[PDB]
């Protein structure tokens, strides 16, 4: 998945495993089982639903 | 009386085979490390990646 987040004014996006969005300004693992696996993703999509 | 050509002949591939054991021995080794050394590679790439990444 890839989701952004509000800069204010712009938004900044991220590239990583599977997320759903919460609320406007938060998203979470969309744990399940299908996710690609880390191995498999490149250095620019390590992203965690967390980061800012 | 003779027969020697037999006996000689005989004992000579087998003394062949002693003189052949330890070449086709280290041969023999030098081979199956030479593998443990194509498995090690090509997992150089991830680690390479990893690392400059």
């Amino acid at each position: 998945s890839l989701w952004a987040r509000r800069e204010n004014g712009s938004v900044k996006w991220f590239c990583g495993q599977p997320v759903t969005r919460t609320d406007d300004d938060t998203v979470a693992d969309a744990k399940d089982g299908k996710e690609i696996d880390t191995k498999h993703l490149p250095s620019t999509c390590r992203d965690n639903f967390d980061a800012k | 009386f003779t027969l020697i050509e037999l006996m000689i002949v005989i004992a000579i591939v087998g003394i062949l085979a002693a003189v052949a054991l330890p070449a086709y021995q280290d041969y023999t080794a030098r081979a199956q490390v030479s593998e443990a050394i194509l498995l090690a590679e090509g997992q150089k790439s991830a680690v390479t990646e990893y690392y400059l990444n």
